[PDB]
RNA sequence: AAACGACGAAAACUACGCUUUAGCAGCUUAAUAACCUGCUUAGAGCCCUCUCUCCCUAGCCUCCGCUCUUAGGACGGGGAUCAAGAGAGGU
RNA sequence: CGCGAAGAACCUUACCUGGUCUUGACAUCCACGGAAGUUUUCAGAGAUGAGAAUGUGCCUUCGGGAACCGUGAGACAGGUGCUGCAUGGCUGUCGUCAGCUCGUGUUGUGAAAUGUUGGGUUAAGUCCCGCAACGAGCGCAACCCUUAUCCUUUGUUGCCAGCGGUCCGGCCGGGAACUCAAAGGAGACUGCCAGUGAUAAACUGGAGGAAGGUGGGGAUGACGUCAAGUCAUCAUGGCCCUUACGACCAGGGCUACACACGUGCUACAAUGGCGCAUACAAAGAGAAGCGACCUCGCGAGAGCAAGCGGACCUCAUAAAGUGCGUCGUAGUCCGGAUUGGAGUCUGCAACUCGACUCCAUGAAGUCGGAAUCGCUAGUAAUCGUGGAUCAGAAUGCCACGGUG
């Protein structure tokens, strides 16, 4: 009967439920050794856990799917800042003011027609 | 260019479509093939009818072609007989058994492709553009139109070098897509080469989208 | 640039630290949007370069940084082919981000090893002053008294 | 485009289902590896002998109703700027702008 | 057992129906499960509305196709008269599947 | 290069032609407007007129050339001189 | 080089056509008017048609294809035609 | 100037060299003889010249009709022949700039002016104030499409909060909270709190919110200018030929020997290629089409093929990265351009003229002179994939994404 946050960054759907249990951490059947590649995913989807006292207070199942490895990280973040958010109902103030609870709604630009990319044009022809 | 045709800009807000039906491209080119024989087969024979429209429905096995015009009298004929006779031709076209409807389209002169026809015809029997111009639009306001534009294009009056005329009255906001801007096109082909006319023709702000 | 006095977008939390210098100096660095490699090597010459001179790495770094900061440089705002050269003082925000990209573009004109072989001398030197970034750096400080007739 | 190109279309397409009954047994026993060579060379033989204009590979897609070969749609089976007038006139259901 | 697709361009000709489909297994029939609609399909398709050189003169169409299903309420005999009747309204492809 | 599966492509009627020129009696070149039939060793020794666009060519055959396109041994296109060789 | 534009004072597609009133609207200092009008309410005299009001018959089918077949139906064929009339329309 | 052409071996294809036809390849009016049609032999590069076994199809009073061909013409058919300096339609540019006009009134005899200027303000003729101006239309915005949060309706092919077993696999019983599917709503409206200003409009900061001044993108392109581009998508007025500018076929050319210009790609190397493990996406296609698995293959692929009109099955272990060695600034384990040998797939047929695969060969180059091009945020760069026409043919075009 736990209830759980949920967060998404750009393409990639988290949601991480969080019980009693101190610091038992595995994302989508795998851990953080697993789903890793650089430190700053690691650093960033413990940034609420890590805030204050958080570090090893509740336990992590989360499972993630969709976008890149930014994205799945930016996206365990949002849902662990709904989590403790729904959780305490005070460290929203906290989470607002370190920027986890307003959702990043950046997302990749359209190709437009004519041009090679979002914005980038063809080269004029030397006029 | 400069002006996106109208009715494709907002056929999916407030403007029907003029075929409906489904298909999973095994045969939508025939089916298109097809409206496009009977579309064309029925504008050639109903010439003196003041044809408004030609809607087309494909059920399964079955067509229904829901012609809209505005005397439906001529089509008709003395008890439903030249219907009877030109039904099975579309029949035969289409392959599947038809079914035609016809409906009588009230206002004859707020329609764009009624008020776009005849003054082709006009020009034809070498009635001046401007003055005729100036009584479809008049004709129009006075019947209700809340705006009307009329434009004529294209070697007007035999001259020597074309140009383009135009008339507008009311209000005509085509920028907006809330609106009725029914538009349709026509052509002269007079003794001095082809005249193009263009109506646009809106009614009123459809409030809420489709489905009224 | 006209009518809009624009702001800053937040720089990187710099995970390993918490330097927003070093966020900056590491976006600086990374090139083709790949950070991995570019922080892999970076943070190996941070490493290298720090045990080498053997005080706090962070502590070490400011001051081999702000030993190659600029302080004043010259532009023109001229328009033709005959230009006036003006001196103009760098503001501290402009400052750093120029320093770090002397640092960077130093960095590149050594055939060592690696790439972090090639920062960590470039890099180490700066608190000494030596080097090619603070080689050029006195001589863009030479530039502002060569005609500082207008100012 | 011209009435002898459009002709030339239907003259292709006509031969080409008369003699497709003719040209997939025949090259059967080509794509037919446990098979002698002197009936493979039967076969090749054989099939450079029905007229060539008969395989679906020797006709174009102009468009129905005007025909044009550079540019077309098949789905729509028309030339793009015959399937752009019909999507504007509302003949092709549910097609509208995208915009996404 | 039984299961009815449908194909839609617009959903409201796709709504309707799948209401008058559920009401005549309400009255023939209980136990619906309800409609379930499936993920719907955009093709796109650029058009150069250009008829000659202008590279730049592009139009995007997109064809929308909207797919709901209903499966079975209550497998009888009487249940099938009633959902045998004649086609609705043209627009929507109807595809009955059984095993 | 085409598949060994259906082996050399020839014309039907190149055929005839070249059995007619074993036998019997060769005095005229063969003329041929197929350049895609290959070569064969029956055909060595005997004239080939090939059409290349404006005129056929003579092609004496030899054993040297087998496994090559009779119209390798046909210019399509006449070249003299790209500046103004007069 | 060149490029002007004056008359449905040829109401000209013919809705059966022709009437009064009922109110909106342009006309205006202001309330009528001529109407510029698209409808709404009323009567049809009438050029027109259709079901008709004649008689006979019970002609009446509909589920299961067809066979006397049941509750019930708004259900039902032939023939020359009208005096006036009960309703629908206008090729 | 990677334009029409969203993709030329014959097809497309018009041009040329060769051959044929004169009511024609493509219609209507006709007089006949046979329904057609199905295999086929030769000449021939084919176009078409002959020759056969044949079919003896369904229709009333039967001098018949559908319908099919052959002969003879006549109007006619035909043109991608020209005239976009006759045009219709469509499109590019100024420019998604913000202006362009009208009704009434007023001012000046009159061309004309006010309105539209002036003050703040803005993305803006957006608003306010003042003023012979008062209002309106085309216009800047909004309504339209996508996405950013939440609620509800309905859970298979989409999911596993809780339980049971296991072949530990969502496997299926089951569970309809969730990720998600696609419909309707709520939601951001300068709304509020202070300061500023002319007691306004409006601006600056912020308590709240996923969101702040248009939240982020797309569609929407006025009056008009450029005799702007298309009479070769199509139509259209004259002009031109009817034994030829018209009609059919075979082979070549659009892809070409001394060059210049334009738009892209590979790169230059130690940020890197190399050998072996290993994750992270989305959007689309599929019926003579996508094509699982097994086996031969160093390989493009080949026999076998199940499933799939597709949330089910495929295309299609995404790359960058990440782990470990290896290469040490080098004619380099760098660049794969050229060239020789032999093949694999699709196509009557790749010599002119596709691509993939092996072996070897290893051009330049080693950061580019004047002068220049695009981009202000998930944007520039860098990596991979899908899709359009398509028998095959992208380094192009059109879109998704990873990192950034």
């Amino acid at each position: 009967n736990q209830y759980y946050g949920t967060g998404r960054r750009k393409s990639s759907a988290a949601r991480v439920f969080i019980k009693p249990g101190n610091g038992k951490i595995v994302i989508n059947q795998r851990s953080l050794e697993q789903y890793f590649g650089r430190e700053t995913a690691r650093m960033v989807v413990r940034q609420p856990l890590e805030l204050v006292d958080m570090v090893e207070k509740l336990d992590l199942y989360i499972t993630v799917k969709g976008g890149g490895i930014s994205g799945q990280a930016g996206a365990i973040r949002h849902g662990i800042t709904r989590a403790l958010m729904e959780y305490d109902e005070s460290l929203r103030s906290e989470l607002r003011k370190a920027g986890f609870v307003t959702r990043d709604a950046r997302q990749v630009e359209r190709k437009k027609v004519g041009l090679r990319k979002a914005r980038r044009r063809p080269q004029f022809s030397k006029r | 260019g400069q002006k996106v045709h109208p009715n494709g800009i907002r056929l999916g807000i407030v403007k029907p479509w003029n075929s409906t039906w489904f298909a999973n491209t095994k045969e939508f080119a025939d089916n298109l093939d097809s409206d496009f024989k009977v579309r064309q087969y029925l504008t050639k024979e109903l010439a003196k009818a003041s044809v408004s429209r030609i809607v087309i429905e494909r059920p399964a096995k079955s067509i229904r072609v829901t012609i809209h015009t505005a005397r439906p009298g001529i089509v008709i004929g003395k008890k439903g007989e030249d219907v009877e006779k030109l039904r099975k031709v579309v029949a035969d076209i289409a392959g599947v058994p038809a079914q035609i409807n016809i409906a009588e389209v009230r206002k004859p002169e707020l329609d764009a492709k009624l008020v776009a026809d005849s003054i082709t015809s006009q020009l034809e029997r070498r009635v001046m553009f401007r003055r005729a111009m100036k009584r479809a639009v008049q004709n129009a306001m006075r019947l209700g139109a809340k705006g009307i534009k009329v434009e004529v294009s294209g070697r007007l009056g035999g001259a020597e070098i074309a140009r383009t005329e135009w008339y507008r009255e009311g209000r005509v906001p085509l920028h907006t897509l809330r609106a009725d801007i029914d538009y349709n096109t026509s052509e002269a082909h007079t003794t001095y080469g082809v005249i193009g006319v263009k109506v646009w023709i809106f009614k009123g702000e459809i409030l809420g989208g489709m489905a009224a | 640039p006209r009518r809009r006095v624009i702001g800053q977008r937040k720089i990187l939390p710099d995970p390993k630290f918490g330097s927003e210098l070093l966020a900056k100096f590491v976006n600086i660095l990374m090139v083709d949007g790949k950070k991995s490699t570019a922080e892999s090597i970076v943070y190996s010459a941070l490493e290298t370069l720090a045990q080498r001179s053997g005080k706090s790495e962070l502590e070490a770094f400011e001051v081999a940084l702000e030993n190659v900061r600029p302080t004043v440089e010259v532009k023109s705002r001229r328009v033709g082919g005959s230009t006036y050269q003006v001196p103009v003082e760098v503001r501290p925000v402009r400052r750093n981000a120029l320093a770090m990209r002397w640092i960077v573009e130093a960095a590149r004109k050594r055939g060592d090893k690696s790439m972090a072989l090639r920062l960590a001398n470039e890099l180490s030197d700066a608190a000494e002053n030596k080097g090619t970034a603070v080689k050029k750096r006195e001589d863009v400080h030479r530039m502002a008294e060569a005609n500082k007739a207008f100012a | 485009a011209k009435q002898s190109m459009k002709a030339r279309e239907v003259k292709r397409v006509a031969l080409a289902d008369k003699y497709f009954a003719k040209r997939a047994e025949l090259k059967a026993i080509i794509s037919d590896v446990n098979a002698s060579d002197e009936d493979r060379w039967n076969a090749v033989l054989k099939l450079q002998t029905l007229p060539r204009d008969s395989s679906p590979s020797r006709q174009r897609n102009r468009c129905r109703q005007t025909g044009r070969p550079h540019g077309f749609l098949r789905k729509f089976g028309l030339s793009r700027i015959k399937v752009r007038e019909a999507a504007m006139r509302g003949e092709i259901p549910g097609l509208k702008k995208a915009s996404w | 057992r039984i299961r009815i697709r449908l194909k839609a361009f617009d959903h409201r000709l796709i709504d309707q129906a799948t209401a008058e489909i559920v009401e005549t297994a309400k009255r023939t029939g209980a136990q619906v499960r309800g409609p379930i609609p499936l993920p719907t399909r955009k093709e796109r398709f650029t058009v150069l509305i250009s008829p000659h050189v202008n590279k730049d003169a592009r139009d995007q169409y997109e064809i929308r196709t909207h797919l709901r299903l209903v499966d079975i309420v209550e497998p009888t005999e009487k249940t099938v008269d009633a959902l045998m009747r004649l086609d609705l309204a043209a627009g929507v492809d109807v595809q009955i599947s059984l095993g | 290069p085409r598949s060994l599966k259906k082996g050399p492509f020839i014309d039907l009627h190149l055929l005839k032609k070249v059995e007619k020129a074993v036998e019997s009696g060769d005095k005229k070149p063969l003329r041929t407007w197929s350049r895609r039939s290959t070569i064969f060793p029956n055909m060595i020794g005997l004239t080939i007129a090939v059409h290349n666009g404006r005129q056929h060519v003579p092609v004496f055959v030899t054993d040297e050339m087998v496994g090559h396109k009779l119209g390798e041994f046909a210019p399509t296109r006449t070249y003299r001189g790209h500046a103004a060789d007069k």
